[PDB]
């Protein structure tokens, strides 16, 4: 009875490919990377520049 | 008040792969479904006149 | 109430030109920024029914 098993739902177990069953999977795939958006500016039409 | 919130989540794979007697386990039955099928009987009532 | 206002000003040139040990100065470090890059791992929870 070769049980498939699963990760203990621990984050380290998932990230390391650990599995309580027989096989240990390679990696936790890649669903993408999020980056925080740069906040927008207010422009300089409210204050004179005068370089 | 938000003290008692409403949730919904699935089953861990370690508990779902072996369901109702796999790999020697027990006391973990499935959840089953079905249909009842109940009937209603009507009666034809009469209605008449004379001239 | 206007008692405590919010302001923001730049750094004086005499302090900015000599930063991080210039002209014999000390204990005037620059301010530095970095990126963290941390990951989240999710797990596929199962679900099953019987008839």
């Amino acid at each position: 009875a070769e049980i498939g098993g699963d990760h203990g739902y621990n984050a380290t177990n998932i990230a390391a490919g650990q599995t309580s069953g027989a096989v240990t999977q390679i990696g936790p795939a890649v669903m993408g990377m999020v980056r925080r958006a740069i906040p927008n500016l207010i422009a300089f039409d409210i204050c004179g520049v005068q370089p | 008040a938000g003290a008692l919130v409403e949730i919904a989540e699935g089953m861990a794979t370690s508990i779902a792969e072996l369901q109702e007697g796999f790999n020697g386990s027990t006391d973990n039955p499935w959840n089953e479904m079905g249909f009842r099928i109940d009937k209603q009987v009507i009666e034809a009532k009469s209605r008449q006149l004379k001239a």
